């Protein structure tokens, strides 16, 4: 039963490799600040790739661990896990919580996107690393890469006649810069995705319809009043 | 093809919005203030609105994420005020059809901060009508009052043409809404229903911060049951192994 | 797009009993024809044997041959062929269609798993041979010839046949769940040990065929994986992406199924399983069968009607329905919406002062926030100076800095209006 | 006080599905599983049990068990209605049927009226749902509504469970033997009949 | 295993009857002086063994036990209909202080009837007997006879005790608070169940 | 659960409405299937608790047309290549003689 | 504060990061005396 299981993640975590390294393809060089392409990268992690050898080919050395009634099952694979790759010990995180998210397959996958940042070539895009806006912009493109399969997928069921309603969302504009704001502008209406973002100061002044909202105090309750702005100053 | 496009956004008796109507853009729309301003409350009316499962929706902000936000509720019950409310979004169909999707919210009374939900759908609408007038009734001078849901059907029903529906299930609401090319994916099941909803929260939320890319196995990476069911053979096994050694 | 395409298209095909045994007798007779040709003559004594061998007669044998004939021509399963010197001056043969019916069944429904394993060695010669010529990268025409031509149709054309193995899998293991269903109709107790004998073949049939699948799967993702990579070398190979993107999820597909069958079958089982214990163990005889049957048939004279303690399963307060928080909430209905241009109560300002300073910037002039200020800040109230103060050094400031900072210097505390306002400021020089 | 075995299934955790189920109308087979799993393990004791509400688990030769009161039961009694009992002998004949095997004991209410009328006598049958009726297609449409609510309510009395995602859809119980009460011996119906109400297993509407 | 006080308790030649009537709904009060004190020294087991079944038995403040199902009650419930709940509010009404200057505990149909139609405004007791009927006899006749058999849908669940003959006059018992408010010192029950009942 | 809304879809673009949706869906489902066409799999997880597959007859069928029908004489010189070269292959081997 | 909060009372002080010569500086312009 242990090989099994093993097997069976492993069978999991290679389709799904194969389906992410698939769902890549298909991107257009976004112009988000420096980064103009993006892509995603999937791997298994070695934490639990060692966990997964053990567990297959390893199963009865550790038995005594298995079999010790103090220890649950989520119990006994979180020590497990303590006892090979000594390096994750923790255990201020009940051993419980942790044995659960390892029987969780996908959290065994590293799962990460990859920038085109200048020339420098397809760095991990690190939010450390990379422009805010260039992140929100990335993450943007992974939302839009899910939403262009969705629509790809139904396109059968869905007569041509109709192409159906799109838009998301994006609060806390103000991260992003003019380059990512209109890099995302450029993307949205090249997809005919409609967009409604939020910031604090109005980063998108020329673009779009504008609203301004200001909340009152008044006789214990509130209002929010809401005034238009217009396209200059 | 002209896809189909958001109009107006209609939001009565929200959380410091009585009954306000946003002029959707066509490809952008902006809200701006300050501190406090209410904008996650619009977002939150809008996808409440798009997706009315009450468990999907859970709202902690972008940033000052959390409770404190006004989410103990689910950032629902709480983002309303007491009594009837209304969360209605109109769209131009592809074809050219203007439609008024909406939903009606009640704060549910006692101690709890539940919701009660309920999708409903109307065609044939004047384009002229305005939502928040269709909403309201002129009671006392220059304060309007805002009427049920049975009020509001008799209203339309007195309206020639126009034809209001309400959906019994959330899922024949989603399965109208892509029948006129709102929706792109057929939402037949709820785990549909729960990945759509990961990606409009996650874009609300927006950039690969930490819960964006936390999440990200969810929303790239379905659910598998196989690996459960090998995991609980496994356990089997073991528990009658310890009962055998005992 | 496709439904108005086959609309417009208008096609059919059908066989009655008669129609497809003469389907299959054209079919053998072309296996033992000659030249593969069939000449009408020969198609008439075909159906006359079909229908003699069938024994019906409505009407002379030519009128019905020719109906027969042009039914099948006209559904897409012969096509005909005029030549005078034929004996009949015509000529037939099998169209496609007629082909992929006729060998479903008669050639053999190789399930042996055998075929599979030669696939799956020439899939995977084929595959490293175009991922190599892929990797050598030459010209755009020798990729084409060694990515596309050889490699679309060749995978295509095998992956197919993989599946067609799979689906003669399903044919055949649908094939024994109808003859374990007609094998207890017959034997019914008697059937308990074949049925069980059936099912543990199948399985085993099913693991050896996951097996061979699984035996390549992984070493031919990995191939195509490298195919990935190299496609990398030409920029219009784009095409080639479309299959190194689809041939992936075949493949994944092919095991995809290659266990859902199993987990399928596995699940079948137990079914048949339970009904062992749940059918036959109760109804060794059958004659629980053919009674109720007949107590059906006959339920009415025996009028009854099971009694059980169902009179209240547990009867308690009802909730208070739909009682809910509501006020019959008023509110001040919004009026027209005002407009301001980006909080124009500065921003009219914002833009008349940047503009004011993007004039120091156009000229590079010197900067003294001090005397700007000052003769700045005469054109407003005192209540309003401190916004207009803000404002302007936010602009001030972000053209160029002050060179005396760096001189360890501190500026000094300069007034610029009455009322004791102050700034501490450094003359701006580089810009 | 109590017997080991008695005492220990009534602390089996699957025990209180059980009981309340059963007090509750619905009946033992493959499907009601949480009842029937572990009352092959204790079913003597289940039924010393219950006689001292002055009810009785009854197991036929076939491995269904339900609940039948007596006239001085504890617990008040109750009965089905005579179409109950069709759909009922109906869904056996599917239960048994090795034909619909494939069908992995997944049924839909249109199969279950095809074979019901297929059967059955429909004008004969119609003339319960309604008294008057004389073949009119309303009336069709009433006793097809009406097999509906029958199953609905066997559903209810643990001879048939819906899917999670389908009403359409069904399972069905071992219970369902129940209404081959009168043909689970070779002896006649009626003088069966007779037993049942003496143990007050059926009884005419 | 099992606890051995509560197979003594299940073991009680009490436990029948009181079990199977807990399961049809029926409160046990006071009144009810054997099942009432066997559930008194039994209680700290029988709320175990009820609850296995996700079914809290509740002793009232009034001291009446009965079976409360959760939501997710392994025994399915079946609930007082919208005429039975308000013909126990009724009841309640018909056992609150007013009741002893008018029936001294002793109550027939007739006073339940005229309470209910004086009492409840006309579009629930047409929303009871249909919509579109308006004061007719037959009508009356019809609510008379569906306020019978909530009269008799209470008597099964131990709320309402008849008095031994075919006529329509019983008493009701303390449990039957469940349906109205609960009182507090100071408070007018008229007024207080009249709110409710309004 | 996709079958129905496929078979929805095709007599939409056909718009012929004899009966419910579900019920002419369901009796073409069955047809297909009887008639050798579909291949049925009982599973109580998949959407409609069913999940269908293509018979190769079906198969056979489906591609006739619409395969490509590569009439592309390149197809005929690939195996003209591959029939010399096995068939080579296969008399060396027969006439090693083992 | 980032100067969402910058009130009228105080010594406020305005501190903008800048790159002056490859220097990273952050130059300050005072104001007081308002209120």
């Amino acid at each position: 039963s242990s090989k099994s299981v093993a097997n069976i993640i492993r069978k999991t975590i290679q389709r799904e490799q194969n389906r992410i390294r698939m769902l890549n393809q298909g991107l257009q060089a976004v112009s988000f600040g420096q980064v103009r392409g993006v892509r995603l990268n999937v791997n298994v992690r070695e934490s639990h790739a060692i966990l997964l050898d053990v567990l297959s080919e390893q199963q009865e050395q550790h038995q005594d661990l298995f079999n010790s009634q103090r220890l649950t099952f989520s119990e006994a694979m979180a020590k497990l896990y303590q006892r090979l790759n000594p390096q994750v010990d923790m255990g201020q995180r009940l051993p419980q919580t942790i044995g659960e998210e390892l029987l969780d397959y996908r959290n065994y996958l590293e799962l990460d996107v990859e920038v085109n940042r200048g020339s420098d070539g397809w760095l991990k895009a690190e939010s450390g690393a990379l422009s805010t806006g260039e992140a929100i912009g990335t993450g943007m493109s992974i939302l839009v890469m899910v939403v262009q399969s969705w629509e790809e997928e139904s396109r059968r069921l869905r007569g041509k006649d109709i192409s159906p309603c799109r838009l998301l969302f994006l609060d806390q504009a103000a991260r992003l810069d003019a380059k990512s704001i209109a890099t995302l502008f450029e993307l949205c209406e090249r997809l005919q995705m409609q967009l409604i973002i939020a910031a604090p100061e109005n980063i998108s002044p020329e673009k779009g319809t504008t609203y301004k909202l200001v909340r009152k105090v008044f006789k214990n309750h509130e209002h929010v009043h809401v005034v238009g702005l217009r396209g200059f100053g | 093809i002209e896809r189909g496009k958001f109009r107006s956004l209609t939001l009565v008796n929200w959380n410091g919005f009585f009954a306000r109507t946003f002029d959707l853009d066509e490809l952008v729309t902006t809200l701006s203030g300050g501190n406090g301003a209410g904008k996650s409350t619009t977002m939150a009316a809008f996808v409440t609105a798009l997706i009315p499962d009450l468990t999907l929706l859970h709202f902690r902000n972008t940033t000052e994420a959390g409770a404190t936000s006004g989410s103990r509720d689910k950032g629902l019950h709480g983002k309303l005020r007491a009594g009837v409310c209304y969360s209605t979004l109109d769209v131009i169909n592809s074809r050219h059809q203007r439609v008024v999707v909406g939903v009606r919210l009640q704060q549910v009374a006692g101690r709890d901060r539940k919701v009660d939900i309920k999708p409903f759908m109307i065609q044939g609408l004047p384009t002229a009508i305005q939502p928040t007038q269709l909403l309201t009734e002129n009671v006392g001078e220059r304060q309007a009052r805002v009427l049920p849901l049975n009020e509001l059907k008799d209203r339309l029903d007195e309206m020639e043409g126009v034809q209001f529906k309400q959906f019994n299930s959330i899922t024949d609401y989603h399965a109208q809404m892509f029948d006129l090319g709102v929706i792109p994916k057929r939402l037949r099941s709820a785990s549909d229903r729960s990945k759509f909803y990961r990606l409009i929260e996650a874009s609300l939320y927006g950039g690969i911060s930490s819960a964006i890319t936390r999440s990200l196995r969810d929303y790239l990476l379905p659910e598998n049951s196989g690996v459960r069911k090998a995991f609980q053979d496994m356990e089997a096994a073991l528990r009658e192994n310890r009962i055998t050694l005992e | 797009e496709l439904v108005s395409w086959a609309r417009k298209n208008d096609f059919s095909i059908s066989l009655p009993v008669e129609r497809l045994a003469f389907l299959m007798a054209i079919a053998v007779l072309n296996s033992e024809r000659l030249d593969g040709e069939m000449s009408e003559g020969e198609l008439i004594d075909a159906f006359r044997e079909v229908c003699k061998g069938f024994e019906q007669t409505a009407e002379s044998v030519a009128v019905r041959a020719n109906n027969a004939i042009n039914d099948m021509v006209r559904q897409k399963l012969l096509n005909r062929f005029t030549s005078e010197l034929a004996d009949g001056n015509a000529i037939y043969r099998l169209t496609p269609l007629g082909i992929s019916i006729s060998d479903y069944y008669i050639r053999q429904r190789e399930f042996s798993t055998l075929r599979l394993s030669m696939q799956l060695s020439i899939v995977a010669n084929e595959l490293h041979r175009a991922a190599e010529a892929a990797e050598e990268g030459g010209d755009e025409f020798h990729w084409h010839r060694n990515v596309f031509a050889p490699l679309k149709y060749s995978v295509a054309e095998i992956f197919d046949s993989i599946d067609m193995s799979q689906r003669l899998m399903d044919e055949q293991q649908n094939f024994v769940k109808e003859d374990i269903a007609a094998l207890l109709n017959q034997d019914w107790q008697a059937a308990i040990a074949n049925c069980e004998q059936l099912l543990s073949e199948t399985s085993g049939t099913l693991r050896e065929l996951q097996d061979t699948l699984e035996a390549a799967g992984d070493k031919l993702q990995a191939n195509l994986l490298r195919i990935q990579d190299a496609n990398m070398g030409s920029g219009g190979s784009e095409l080639v992406d479309k299959l190194v993107f689809d041939l992936q999820s075949k493949l994944d597909r092919i095991i995809s199924w290659g266990q859902q069958a199993i987990d399928l079958w596995i699940g079948y089982d137990r079914h048949v399983h339970k009904f062992i214990r749940t059918a036959i163990d109760m109804d060794k005889n059958r004659i629980f069968s053919q009674r109720l049957r007949q107590s059906v048939q006959h339920y009415f004279d025996n009028p009854w009607t099971l009694t059980v303690a169902n009179a209240e399963r547990l009867l308690d307060m009802r909730d208070e329905e739909l009682a809910l928080r509501n006020e019959e909430v008023t509110g001040e209905l919004p009026l027209e919406l005002e407009y301001e241009e980006f909080s124009e109560i500065n921003d009219q300002l914002a833009a008349m002062i940047e503009k004011a300073l993007l004039v120091y910037q156009q000229e590079q002039r010197p900067l003294d926030l001090g005397a700007v200020l000052r003769d700045y800040l005469a054109q407003h109230p005192l209540p309003r100076h401190f916004d207009v103060a803000r404002i302007l050094v936010d602009q001030a400031v972000r053209l160029g800095v002050a060179e005396a900072d760096f001189s360890g210097l501190p500026a000094e505390w300069l007034a610029i209006n009455d009322y004791g306002a102050k700034v501490q400021a450094h003359v701006i020089d580089t810009y | 006080f109590m017997p080991v075995k008695l005492a220990q299934a009534l602390a089996n955790s699957l025990f209180p599905e059980l009981d309340s189920q059963l007090r509750a109308g619905r009946h033992i087979g493959i499907d009601d599983l949480d009842n029937h799993a572990f009352l092959m393990d204790f079913q003597e004791q289940l039924e010393e049990f219950y006689a001292r509400y002055n009810v009785e688990l009854i197991r036929a030769p076939e491995g269904f068990f339900y609940l039948r009161p007596r006239s001085t039961t504890l617990i008040p009694r109750s009965v089905l209605s005579e179409l109950d009992m069709m759909v009922g002998k109906i869904l056996c004949y599917l239960y048994l049927s090795p034909e619909r095997l494939a069908n992995q004991g997944i049924f839909t209410s249109q199969e279950l009226y095809e074979e019901l009328i297929s059967l059955a006598d429909e004008g004969k049958l119609m003339k319960f749902v309604n008294q008057r009726s004389s073949g009119s297609d309303l009336d069709k449409q009433k006793l097809q509504e009406k097999v509906r609510t029958t199953l609905n309510r066997l559903r209810r009395l643990g001879m048939v469970y819906f899917l999670p995602n389908n009403n359409n859809k069904f399972t069905i119980t071992e219970a369902v033997f129940r209404f081959g009460a009168d043909v689970r011996s070779g002896d006649d119906p009626r003088e069966i009949q007779l037993r049942m109400i003496r143990d007050g297993e059926a009884m005419p509407v």
